[PDB]
């Protein structure tokens, strides 16, 4: 029939500011029509790697909920946003499950997220005692204890601060330039699936 | 938990914050160099002070991790690099005195202005006022005046300063568990802890003497030929049996002999390989020069330049309104930012310099995957040697014919190869005894073998013995004749040029054997050869993570610096010089026979 109430993909992709990789934003998308061909046919994305589903049948299938996680990482750290990978981002900042169904979309944002003095507003968790579970968020700012001595809240010897900034400057290499990453997670649950694609007339 | 994991986390935090601070400092230095303005000087000084204070604090914090409880070689290498005191082990008064002495030597060398007595209304600085006179004049007393007046002013200013300098640097070095400052400089080649590939600080002097003993016949024949030609140029001053007069070598100090190519050319009637007019006729921009260099590096299989390289480099002189340093410099600013600062003209020299500096950039790009404190050459010789091999390969007539800059009907006979090899010998072979003699003299000064009242009596004795160059008039101990040169007056190691020269031809033989070149070594071109680039990039990707002996094993298959590739490179010229020196006398006499 006549279709209205599109899913809010404009408030995820065209957001004026993105979150850091550690405090990554999660938006739950429900009870609307999700047109995925608008995203797939865009020329503005550098990575559109879909895991567990193909992009051509996304516009056909129907899902219970869509999770849109948004953050900013480096150019060389986009490869770690994948199932089964390793690195600071996967181990300490944002972990994807091995049984992940969804798409990882990344694009260069050197125009927006880099300033000539250095943009220190984007941070990443550099240390933690254990690796993250999938879809876990750690926003704690407690001093990492690398040694036997207690930190006692002061960043002294062997005690460092967990979150470190990426001083994004426009003159950086393509592996150090900021990349905005949106990860869409598609799950089907026993509830009635309501995020369906548009149906042709 | 364990000390090693603690050191690894400390290195990770170090790396992360260091990379950012080094970037800020390098960008400030770039903005000073492309824009000489006082606020850029202030920003450079602020960034440099922050970088130095951060290195002091991390050196103070790295020492708390003892070395013997760490088994991983790379972690131990980074911790060894970080844990050096430097001048921090010295007292604050003496450290301030040493810094003041270094700065005032820099100002004396940079702002040294000398002109003729009784005509003092205007004077000429060293660059380019005295450089052009030394490189182009044919007058004996004019060159003698310039040489003696510049060593009078500069040496009589710098002699007490250097006497304080040697004592302070020896005090710092013995405070850093070295024998002298010469041992501190030789510690760059020290490899410890690797089975078989260990290299000692004491092995460096023995290897340098052992290689120079094989250098010596080729240099003796070249010296005899240059002596005969300078006797033709200056009829009565030069003796057939004696050393060369010091002020006639084409440069201020005798560092290079490349300004004597006009006087000492074998076959003037034959043409040169100058391609300047050919680029002017085809209207080659400096952008085209760097694009041809990039085409050379992609032909061998190395990665091409980033977009940020073309956006952010200054490859042309900006203009009259904006001032910039004219010296060509390759900048690894950090965070994947690679730039070249060169005021490129349309000449062969600037084209070869573009190849040389892009070789520096390729070397910097290759070890970008390494941790920050391991992002260097394996020693100080490799970093310059990998640029000089590109300068070797690009200068060949096959490369010029391949890129269209030389006529395809250019006749490559033996005479042009002889005079090309002689030009390369005046540049390359002639600097070797001067470099070796200067470093051996500085090592003997730091070791205390030479007392302060006998510095110059030994020095000229060394120059007659090694370089075969005699002083015009005797100098007493009020002179400081070594410190008129840039590197010695500004606290720089000088053995990097000797090691660079030998590593250059070792790398050239290894890559030409990889490229299956079937002719003479100087006729060899490494373009279009993927395997030569792969053999190069295997060493290039290591950086400072591996010992320089193991890197040299990776390229040439030898564990030590070798002299045979250089002698193989100059073998046509060596046979030609042996033929031309039948009537004349090879070797020199240390007596005062030419002039004293
Ligand atoms: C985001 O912005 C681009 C460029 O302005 C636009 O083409 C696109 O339609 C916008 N929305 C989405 C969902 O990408
Ligand atoms: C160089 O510095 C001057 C100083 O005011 C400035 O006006 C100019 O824009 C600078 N040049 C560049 C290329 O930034
Ligand atoms: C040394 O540490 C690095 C990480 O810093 C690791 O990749 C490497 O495998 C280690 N080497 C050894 C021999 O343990
Ligand atoms: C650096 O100096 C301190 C004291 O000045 C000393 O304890 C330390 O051992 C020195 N480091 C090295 C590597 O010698
Ligand atoms: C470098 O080479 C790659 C692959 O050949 C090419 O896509 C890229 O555009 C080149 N870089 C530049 C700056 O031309
Ligand atoms: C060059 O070759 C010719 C013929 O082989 C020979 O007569 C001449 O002497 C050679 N010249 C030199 C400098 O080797
Ligand atoms: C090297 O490769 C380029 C591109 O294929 C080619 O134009 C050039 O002629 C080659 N060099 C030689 C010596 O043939």
């Amino acid at each position: 029939p006549n279709i209205t109430n599109l899913c809010p993909f404009g408030e995820v992709f065209n957001a004026t500011r993105f979150a850091s990789v550690y405090a990554w934003n999660r938006k739950r998308i429900s009870n609307c029509v999700a047109d995925y061909s608008v995203l797939y046919n865009s020329a503005s994305f550098s990575t559109f790697k879909c895991y567990g589903v193909s992009p051509t049948k996304l516009n056909d299938l129907c899902f219970t909920n869509v999770y849109a996680d948004s953050f900013v990482i480096r150019g060389d750290e986009v490869r770690q946003i994948a199932p089964g990978q390793t690195g600071n981002i996967a181990d300490y900042n944002y972990k994807l499950p091995d049984d992940f169904t969804g798409c990882v979309i990344a694009w260069n944002s050197n125009n927006l997220d880099s300033k000539v003095g250095g943009n220190y507003n984007y941070l990443y968790r550099l240390f933690r005692k254990s690796n993250l579970k999938p879809f876990e968020r750690d926003i704690s700012t407690e001093i990492y204890q690398a040694g036997s001595t207690p930190c006692n809240g002061v960043k002294g010897f062997n005690c460092y601060f967990p979150l470190q900034s990426y001083g994004f400057q426009p003159t950086y290499g393509v592996g150090y330039q900021p990349y905005r990453v949106v990860v869409l997670s598609f799950e089907l649950l026993h509830a009635p699936a309501t995020v369906c694609g548009p149906k042709k007339s | 938990s364990t000390i090693e994991e603690q050191a690894k986390t400390f290195l990770d935090k170090f790396n992360h914050e260091a990379e950012d601070l080094f970037y800020q400092s390098s960008l400030a230095s770039w903005n000073y160099n492309t824009n000489i303005t006082e606020e850029n000087v202030q920003n450079m000084n602020n960034a440099g002070d922050k970088w130095s204070a951060f290195l002091k604090e991390q050196s103070t914090l790295a020492q708390m991790y003892p070395l013997q409880e760490i088994q991983n070689l790379t972690v131990k290498l980074q911790l060894q690099a970080l844990q050096q005191n430097g001048s921090s082990v010295l007292s604050e008064d003496k450290s301030k005195r040493l810094n003041t002495i270094l700065n005032t030597m820099s100002t004396i060398y940079s702002t040294g202005k000398v002109c003729n007595p009784d005509n003092p209304q205007e004077c000429l600085l060293l660059e380019p006022g005295l450089n052009e006179i030394m490189a182009n004049s044919l007058d004996y007393n004019e060159r003698l005046w310039a040489w003696e007046s510049w060593r009078s002013e500069v040496g009589k200013q710098l002699r007490p300063l250097y006497e304080e300098y040697v004592v302070l640097k020896n005090e710092m070095a013995r405070a850093n568990h070295y024998e002298d400052y010469g041992d501190y400089w030789r510690g760059d080649y020290e490899v410890n802890g690797v089975d078989g590939y260990d290299y000692s600080r004491g092995q460096l002097i023995e290897d340098v003497e052992h290689t120079f003993e094989e250098i010596k016949p080729l240099y003796e024949h070249l010296h005899a030929y240059v002596r005969a030609k300078l006797m033709n140029a200056y009829p009565s001053y030069i003796s057939p049996i004696g050393c060369l007069p010091a002020h006639l070598l084409g440069d201020m100090w005798g560092r290079f002999w490349t300004n004597l190519y006009s006087l000492t050319v074998p076959f003037g009637q034959k043409p040169n390989i100058d391609v300047t007019d050919a680029m002017v006729d085809q209207a080659w921009d400096a952008q085209r020069i760097f694009k041809e260099a990039e085409k050379f590096f992609v032909s061998v299989g190395l990665p091409n330049m980033t977009q940020g390289f073309w956006e952010n480099s200054m490859l042309t002189d900006p203009g009259n309104v904006q001032k910039a340093v004219c010296h060509p410099t390759a900048w690894d600013l950090g965070k994947g930012d690679f730039r070249i600062l060169m005021c490129t003209k349309v000449t062969m020299d600037d084209f070869l310099t573009a190849h040389h500096e892009m070789g520096h950039i390729q070397y910097d790009m290759a070890y970008a995957a390494q941790p920050f404190l391991l992002r260097n050459g394996a020693n100080e010789g490799f970093h310059e040697a990998v640029g000089e091999i590109m300068s070797l390969s690009a200068a060949t007539p096959k490369h010029l014919k391949s890129i269209g800059l030389l006529s395809p009907d250019f006749q490559e006979d033996n005479e042009t190869e002889i005079n090309f090899l002689l030009k390369q010998a005046l540049t390359i072979v002639g600097t070797l005894p001067f470099t070796y003699m200067l470093e051996k003299w500085r090592w003997m000064v730091f070791k205390g073998e030479i007392p302060k009242d006998q510095w110059m009596k030994k020095w000229w004795e060394m120059k007659r013995e090694i370089v075969g160059v005699v002083e015009p008039v005797p100098h007493d101990e009020t002179y400081c004749d070594p410190a008129s040169l840039f590197h010695v007056s500004n606290d720089y190691s000088f053995i990097r040029y000797y090691t660079r020269t030998l590593y250059q031809f070792q790398f050239q033989e290894a890559l030409c054997q990889a490229a299956k070149h079937e002719g003479p070594l100087h006729k060899c071109d490494i373009s279009n050869s993927t395997e030569a680039g792969q053999k190069l990039f295997n060493m290039l990707r290591l950086g400072k993570s591996e010992p320089w002996t193991l890197a040299l094993e990776n390229v040439v298959g030898a564990k030590n610096m070798n002299v045979r590739p250089l002698l193989n490179y100059f073998e046509p010229l060596f046979t030609w010089l042996k033929d031309q020196n039948k009537n004349s006398f090879v070797g020199w006499s240390t007596d005062w026979s030419p002039y004293a």
